[PDB]
């Protein structure tokens, strides 16, 4: 159920700041 | 009202209405000076043709405006002020470019709302995922894009200026070695068609080459517009082999299998597993028969044997970017994410950076 499931996976999307804090999101 | 989705490629514009299974308008991203898309081509010998988008980046803004105008009024037959509009952009698209797209959409076309998404991210969404690594390869540019919870990870993105148009040029070169002659713009279009209809990726390149020996079992005939019939043999798979061996056209770059591996290895140790298991391919240049199986084989050879490898390459993947946008723009909970005209008037073009991520 793409729309529904994607909505759910997109529902609890983390912020950029917290991905950065976890060393996942890094600048080039 | 209904949302519009436009995926502006270096080669082709894909445009349509959110909720549709496919873009209803697919036309060449060209302006001839005046004339746009398919009308431009038919009037080529009077106008001067140009591609406003180069390697996925908008470079001619005056011509880009012509493309968008033609998309709304002539292809989709809509008034843009009546429709929220989702646009796409390349990974690593400069900040200024995102601002200019936003400014034009609101100030020139008066859209009630808009959003801009990274093409590879939409490909991933179309497969029902928010985490994975996408190989997106079109006419003008190829990217490896690792994505975690919707966020492309910029430090690990790989850009490769080898894509469809380059493969067409290479096929012209090697067919010309077999005694034929393909040189002109018009002749390049013939070769693009040959490429799309007859090329494939060999599972074992050297073995396939050896097979082009034992026989002519790989040979296909192709009728040219003038009625001459030519024969294509190992060129069928030598052409897209270039993606795995860019040295074929003199590039120093590693092939798409290695750049996929290198991209994953730049990411956090604990997400590598999730990237290996969710390799999505999208774009016209991923359409070669055999490409998914070959990628599976090459990635398996580079990755730890402890790693589950999965290549996701659906039949409709030429349009997965558009389809992802169609899905996203139709979501009830996405409606809060649009940049509204009101927010734009209050904040100006820089709004795109805090709203579109
Ligand atoms: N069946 C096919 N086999 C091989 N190549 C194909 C096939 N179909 C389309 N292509 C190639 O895909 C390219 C265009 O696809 P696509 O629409 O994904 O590019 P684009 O979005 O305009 O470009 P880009 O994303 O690089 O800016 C062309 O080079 C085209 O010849
Ligand atoms: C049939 C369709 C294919 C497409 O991918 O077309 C795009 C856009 C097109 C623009 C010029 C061309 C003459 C217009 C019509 C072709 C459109 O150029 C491309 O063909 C170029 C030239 S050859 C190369 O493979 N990509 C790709
Ligand atoms: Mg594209």
């Amino acid at each position: 159920q793409i729309g529904t499931k994607l909505t759910r996976r997109l529902s609890q999307r983390p912020t950029a700041e917290e991905l950065e804090q976890r060393n996942i999101l890094k600048p080039r | 009202t209904t949302a519009l989705v436009c995926d502006n490629g270096s080669g082709l514009v894909k445009a349509g209405f959110a909720g549709d299974d496919a873009p209803r308008a697919v036309f060449p991203s060209i302006v001839g000076r005046s004339y746009v898309g398919d009308e431009a081509q038919s009037k080529r010998g009077i106008l001067t043709l140009k591609y406003p988008i180069e390697h996925g980046i908008i470079t001619n803004w005056d011509d880009m405006e012509k493309i968008w105008h033609h998309t709304f009024y002539n292809e989709l037959r809509v008034a843009p002020e009546e429709h929220p509009t989702l646009l796409t952009e390349a990974p690593l698209n400069p900040k200024a470019n995102r601002e200019k797209m936003t400014q034009i959409m609101f100030e020139t076309f008066n859209v009630p709302a808009m959003y801009v998404a990274i093409q590879a991210v939409l490909s991933l969404y179309a497969s029902g995922r928010t985490t994975g690594i996408v190989l997106d390869s079109g006419d003008g540019v190829t990217h490896n894009v690792p994505i975690y919870e919707g966020y492309a990870l910029p430090h690990a993105i790989m850009r490769l200026d080898l894509a469809g148009r380059d493969l067409t040029d290479y096929l012209m070169k090697i067919l010309t070695e077999r005694g034929y002659s393909f040189v002109t713009t018009a002749e390049r279009e013939i070769v693009r068609d040959i490429k799309e209809k007859l090329c494939y990726v060999a599972l074992d390149f050297e073995n396939e080459m050896a097979t082009a020996a034992s026989s002519s079992s790989l040979e296909k005939s192709y009728e040219l517009p003038d009625g001459q019939v030519i024969t294509i043999g190992n060129e069928r798979f030598r052409c897209p082999e270039t993606l795995f061996q860019p040295s074929f056209i003199g590039m120093e770059s590693a092939g798409i299998h290695e750049t996929t591996y290198n991209s994953i290895m730049k990411c956090d140790i604990d997400i590598r597993k999730d990237l290996y298991a969710n390799n999505v391919m999208s774009g016209g240049t991923t359409m070669y028969p055999g490409i998914a199986d070959r990628m599976q084989k090459e990635i398996t050879a580079l990755a730890p044997s402890t790693m589950k490898i999965k290549i996701i390459a659906p039949p409709e993947r030429k349009y997965s970017v558009w389809i992802g946008g169609s899905i996203l723009a139709s979501l009830s909970t996405f409606q809060q994410m649009w940049i509204t005209k009101q927010e734009y008037d209050e904040a100006g073009p820089s709004i795109v950076h805090r709203k579109c991520f």
